[PDB]
């Protein structure tokens, strides 16, 4: 490991400044860095590791739906042969998104989820997990595309069991894991009323808890609530 | 895109 | 050369999705293969050249200029020590612009300027020559920062001379130029007046050739005038 | 900052 010299502390102040500079790589490697250090990660700890990898894994999938949008229009009937190079473009993109979720998960297996016992690191972790099983997802064409669906639901399903007996319905985590898992129902599991029908049940559950709030976490777990309107909206 | 976190 | 068995025609393809994808990074190495090939580039790929390490430096250079602002005020009076980090960082990002402009230098001199004889191609270069100084001028401190500031008014002055014996006042690229000239003189060279004077003669001398364009060409010119008049407002 | 291009 590159990062295997460097003082946990360091990296984590590092991948601080990185953030700042909007340097989402390289906050990336630190906090690979850190897990690597062993020890269990602090709750802040958790969350730049997530914002890292999401920030770069979305500039990887915003490059890929581009690219696989180009793809398609070349193959339509009529359009003008440019040879393989979309392709192969397209497919060196999603080698590489296929790089950051395989290290993503490798740090989940390897070894964050066996030592999280906690439900806000718990659940965390297996939001992580089945958020990166769907990126894989949205790329996947082979054999194993629906073991791929199937490991993403899986470790949704545990996260949503977990989060539904230990954490009150406006946990930020647990809002975030419903409003991701509706999505990978509507966009992966072809599965529509599914995904609304959790959106809908999350946000009223939430509403009827936020009476027990401090005005911080309002904010907090409105801001997911708004999200889950904004994707019902959406969708009907 | 739908939203996600 | 990782891009040494991909034909040339194939490079620029691929640099050009690259730029849909906003992958500005993989730009970059597609067109220094293509240089590396060893023909000289067309307007267009001298563009897609220029396009892809400016958007690749210009992210470096961002991200220097947030690491090395916290850094200055880590080292205030009353400011808590917080290690060698932000130091480490900022010289790490430091290097890795170094890196980028030692290559774009690099291609230009092996051998990009040696071969271009027409005033397009050669104040193109020229001028890039001067920027991608100015930009190592930019974090120089060293025994070699005053060779640094030279080396980007050496380029720029050759550059200027050219594109006013062989370019109309309205050429972007000799607009270009000395928008850009104007600011090394402001921000490098410590020499506002310099910079003030060359840009509202570059300005001045633009207006007054408008009449000869056709409706594109007076919108490609009238764009960088904005930019110098933009620049003069900042300024006085 | 001022504008190059
Ligand atoms: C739920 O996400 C967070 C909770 C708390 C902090 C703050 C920390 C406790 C001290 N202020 C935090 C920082 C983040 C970041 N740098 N992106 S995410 C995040
Ligand atoms: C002066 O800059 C350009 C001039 C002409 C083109 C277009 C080409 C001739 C066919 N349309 C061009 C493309 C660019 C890019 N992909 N960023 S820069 C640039
Ligand atoms: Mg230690
Ligand atoms: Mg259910
Ligand atoms: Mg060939
Ligand atoms: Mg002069």
């Amino acid at each position: 490991g590159a990062m295997g010299s460097m003082e946990r502390a360091s990296l984590i102040q590092k991948a601080k400044l990185a953030e700042q500079a909007e340097r989402y790589e390289d906050m990336a490697a630190f906090m690979k860095g850190a897990v690597e250090k062993g020890e269990e990660l602090s709750c802040e700890e958790r969350n730049l590791l997530s914002v890292a990898y999401k920030n770069v894994v979305g500039g990887q999938r915003a490059a890929w739906r581009v690219l696989s949008s180009i793809e398609q229009k070349s193959n339509e009937e009529g359009s003008e042969e440019k040879g393989p190079e979309v392709r192969e473009y397209r497919e060196k993109v999603e080698t590489e998104l296929q790089g950051v979720c395989d290290t993503v998960l490798g740090l989940l297996d390897s070894h964050l989820i066996k030592e999280a016992g906690d439900a806000e690191s718990r659940v965390f972790y297996l939001k992580m997990k089945g958020d990166y099983y769907r990126y894989l997802a949205e790329v996947a064409t082979g054999d194993d595309k629906k073991r791929i669906i199937d490991s993403a639901r899986s470790a949704y399903q545990e996260a949503m069991d977990i989060s539904k007996k230990e954490m009150p319905p406006t946990n930020p985590i647990r809002l975030g894991l419903a409003l991701n898992f509706s999505v990978f129902h509507y966009e992966i599991a072809n599965s529509p009323e599914e995904a609304i029908s959790l959106a809908k049940t999350t946000f009223d559950e939430a509403m009827a808890d936020l009476h027990t709030l401090s005005e911080d976490s309002y904010k907090d777990s409105t801001l997911i609530m708004q999200l889950l309107r904004d994707n019902l909206t959406l969708w009907t | 895109f739908p939203a996600t976190v």
